[PDB]
RNA sequence: UUCGGGUCUUGUAAUUGGAAUGAGUACAAUGUAAAUACCUUAACGAGGAACAACUGGAGGGCAAGUCUGGUGCCAGCAGCCGCGGUAAUUCCAGCUCCAGUAGCGUAUAUUAAAGUUGUUGCAGUUAAAAAGCUCGUAGUUGAACUUUGGGUCUGGUUGUCCG
RNA sequence: ACCCACUCGGCACCUUACGAGAAAUCAAAGUCUUUGGGUUCUGGGGGGAGUAUGGUCGCAAGGCUGAAACUUAAAGGAAUUG
């Protein structure tokens, strides 16, 4: 296709300069991404599908105003999900402009084992949580291959993250897919947010990509 | 973290808050990582060569980053006795 | 409707039950 | 009154029964191997589901524990002689990875299929289903028999069968005798 | 920190406090008062037979305009009086004054169903044979 | 070079062939106290293989039609939301398709869903719900403190290095 | 009697979310799916209905306790645009 993408950010710059190899170094330095294509650029095969498309309707004067939300789940069954929720006039804008936000909003998540470390890891590493509105869900680890006992949003987003085995627990109104969306996404995100004893001894933090290659940012 | 046979499975292995030792998050947009200059003998920086903290977000937001920064250096041998331990 | 006078409209009806109860007590 | 002998149920019907994905993979299972019904499909996974209740039991159990050693070796000497897990994964750990493929895959169906004796899925479950095919000179007209390892190696076509080397049968027979006659 | 007791040695009150509070529910309340043997038009039955007293339509609700054509049948087996609903399109004409209906259930747990009022109570069976295999023209009505 | 052989395979056609087999009948024999019935098996027993599979549904929940004709807020359907007012994807039919399948549909009861009984594990400011307030028997609950350390020997069990 | 500093207790108040909520908002309505300090009372969709009945208190007014039959797909809370 037609794509030129001029980097209008530093880090932009570097990743098309081919400076960044890895999705790794942005998340670790806690970096951020506004250009989607510098998620495309890392990650080249990140999946997605609508979640649910939901027309939403403005009363004024003269009728009502409707617009479309769209909910997409973008990700690449390798440990990186996004979930993007847009509103836009026209359905196939508002699916483009969703997929970009997920794009944009792509968070790494952190695999584990139930127990007895065998493979790579199948399920979470431990019990997490999220809520938006209030849906509150729960995702809890479960032994290999035990699928993904969720409601096919749920069940669809961890596909999309490769999560292949977990237990879920929804409580509130999980009725509205945006809200029990969002807080399963802030769980699986929260899933690098809990510190484990595997993960105690402090690291040299090693400077950021943007220090040590400060130059070939700023265009001059 | 650990496959049995002992190679990592783990996916960067996050830094850590230099204050409170709590993990940054990959979208933990408030956190900062300062890096603080080495000095030579006659006052001149040497280049390529400091010292980093990272302070998380959550000390940011209450308040208390300067402060953590502060004993922080004071620990390192960077500032004179800047920061009582004992207030 | 207030809870106000259904409240009263039910006492008067007792009014007039307890009145007929009390005559053929 | 005399003592009871217990019947049980063999599958469960699934939860959501008009799941789109779910109903495509088993259409998809049940025209690889020939099932006649989707309640096949629903007793694989029952088994399926007994075994793994079993396995996590275990798991859930001390390592170096009587119960843990005497059934879990126990239902893994089971399964390899069955034939559905593999010699190298004998660990019970990867009896939690079994999937209802693979037990599909040891019915007498696909293993007469595999054999090349029938050149179709569904010409397997005719032929048997005919009584031709012979486990070790015994006939079985019964398309999943769940053929095990130390067995596999005896299926043939049936003495009684014309295949394995007998009389024609009803068609043959009749053209033949018509035949003679004119 | 809660409104129960957590006490090691406070069963008693948590058993009484729950068996107090089940009464709120409906099903429970019902259950152990026993109200469908004494109220309910059949007492825990799913099927009861009755004969039918007269041929009636009732008007539907607002927004449905029409009138479904129901029977009032006289229980037998207490002596109650319901009025039931014929399901079909031509299976009022099926049923005849005066003959045994066996009525059901109307599937919304003794409850008006959609839009007819005043009606709880379906047509399964009219004179020892179905509406379902008269419909359909499989059996035909006795006519006894 | 347009081709195009179909070079390599996979379906659709009332075309068309050769096979196999029971569901049934039935010499027998086995079976059984005697008989059925099952296992075996003579002799018959499949071409539209009429030896013909139904039960519900096709707006959403929920897999499958905005095809045709009929009726026109009638008849009726619809567990709920709803369809029916002259172009009905919902009623009555035909076609196609979907789900389970020798089973499927309904009714009541009940369990999981119900974190809508909540001990794990519910809520009480306004959605239902803090007694008007205080005392108080029973009930429930109730501050801290009374030998903690060490040294040796020694027995099993492990992971050790190797015999 | 004021002024400055500190402390205990009380009616309160401003800012803020880094916490909680469906939000309006709360410095408690926080320390709650990372769910357990002790303890009492109350609620299980709306209506019928705080009605009838049966007790009990009152001279009376009425108070306390207090359903069901039946009916209904909503009633209701906060906030957004008109
Ligand atoms: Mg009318
Ligand atoms: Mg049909
Ligand atoms: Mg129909
Ligand atoms: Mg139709
Ligand atoms: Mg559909
Ligand atoms: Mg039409
Ligand atoms: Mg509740
Ligand atoms: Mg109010
Ligand atoms: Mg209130
Ligand atoms: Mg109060
Ligand atoms: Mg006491
Ligand atoms: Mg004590
Ligand atoms: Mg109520
Ligand atoms: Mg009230
Ligand atoms: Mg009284
Ligand atoms: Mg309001």
């Amino acid at each position: 296709e037609e794509k030129g993408w001029v980097p209008v950010t530093k880090l932009g710059r570097l990743v098309k300069a081919g400076k960044i190899s890895s999705i790794e170094e942005i998340f670790l330095h806690s970096l951020p991404v506004k250009e989607f294509q510098i998620i495309d650029q890392l990650l080249p095969n990140l999946k997605d599908e609508v979640m649910n498309i939901k027309p939403v309707q403005k009363q004024t004067r003269a009728g009502q105003r409707t617009r479309f939300k769209a909910v997409v789940v973008v990700g690449d069954s390798n440990g990186h999900v996004g979930l993007g929720i847009k509103t836009a006039k026209e359905v196939a804008g508002a699916i483009r402009a969703g997929i970009i936000i997920a794009k944009l909003s792509v968070i790494p998540i952190r695999r584990g084992y139930w127990g007895t470390n065998l493979g790579q890891p199948h399920s979470l590493a431990t019990k997490t949580s999220g809520k938006c509105g209030s849906v509150s869900v729960r995702l809890i680890p479960a032994p290999r291959g035990s699928g993904i006992v969720a409601s096919p949003a749920v069940k669809k987003l961890m596909q999309l993250a490769g999560v292949e085995d977990v237990y879920t627990s929804s409580t509130g109104s999980t009725r509205t897919l945006e809200n029990t969306l969002k807080a399963a996404f802030v769980a699986i995100g929260n899933t690098y947010g809990f510190l484990t004893p595997n993960l105690w001894e402090v690291q040299a933090l090693t400077p950021s990509p943007m220090d040590v290659y400060a130059d070939y940012a700023t265009a001059s | 973290m650990e496959n049995d046979k002992g190679q990592l499975v783990e996916l960067y292995v996050p830094r850590k808050c230099s204050a409170t030792n709590r993990i940054i998050k990959a979208k933990d947009h408030s956190s900062v990582q300062i890096n603080i200059a080495q000095v030579d003998e006659e006052g001149r920086a040497i280049p390529g060569e400091y010292v980093t903290y990272a302070l998380s977000g959550y000390i940011r937001a209450r308040g208390e980053a300067d402060d953590s920064l502060n004993r922080l250096a004071q620990q390192d041998g960077l500032l004179k006795n800047v920061w009582s331990y004992s207030r | 409707m207030r809870a106000k006078w259904r409240k009263k409209r039910t006492r008067r009806l007792k009014r007039k039950r307890r009145k007929v109860r009390a005559r053929s007590k | 009154p005399r003592a009871p002998r217990t019947y049980s149920k063999t599958y469960s019907t699934p939860k959501r029964p008009y799941e789109s994905a779910r109903l495509d993979a088993e259409l998809k299972l049940a025209g690889e191997y020939g099932l006649k019904n989707k309640r096949e499909i629903y007793r694989i996974s029952f088994q399926l589901s007994k075994i793994r209740r079993a396995a996590r039991d275990l798991l859930t159990r001390d390592e170096k524990d009587p119960k843990r050693l005497f059934e879990g070796n126990a239902l893994i000497r089971r399964l390899v002689r069955i034939g559905v897990l593999s010699e190298d994964k004998k660990k019970l750990d990867y009896v939690l990875a079994l999937k209802v493929e693979d037990f599909l895959e040891r019915r007498l169906q696909t293993q007469v299929y595999k054999l090349g004796l029938a050149k179709s899925v569904h010409h397997a479950r005719v032929l048997i289903s005919q009584r031709h095919i012979a486990v070790g000179k015994q006939i079985v007209n019964i398309p999943s028999f769940m053929v095990r390892l130390e067995s596999e190696k005896h299926i043939d076509f049936a003495r009684t069968s014309p295949f394995g080397g007998a009389r024609p049968g009803r068609v043959a027979r009749k053209r033949a005798a018509a035949a003679g006659g004119e | 920190g809660k409104g129960k007791p957590r006490g090691l040695n406070s069963a008693r009150k948590l058993r009484v406090h729950r068996r107090n509070n089940r009464w709120a529910e409906t099903t429970y309340k019902k259950r152990l008062l026993g109200t469908a043997f004494k109220s309910s038009p059949f007492g825990g039955s799913s099927h009861a037979k009755g004969i039918v007293l007269e041929k009636i339509g009732i008007e539907s609700k607002q927004p449905n305009s029409a009138i479904r054509k129901c029977v009032r049948v006289q229980l037998i087996k207490n002596g109650k009086k319901v009025t039931a609903f014929v399901p079909n399109d031509g299976c009022l004409n099926f049923v005849d004054e005066n003959d045994e209906v066996l009525l059901a259930g109307f599937g919304r747990k003794g409850k008006a169903k959609g839009d007819i009022p005043g009606v709880r109570f379906k047509v399964v069976k009219v004179s020892g044979v179905s509406l379902l295999a008269l419909w359909k023209e499989k059996k035909e009505k006795p006519r006894s």
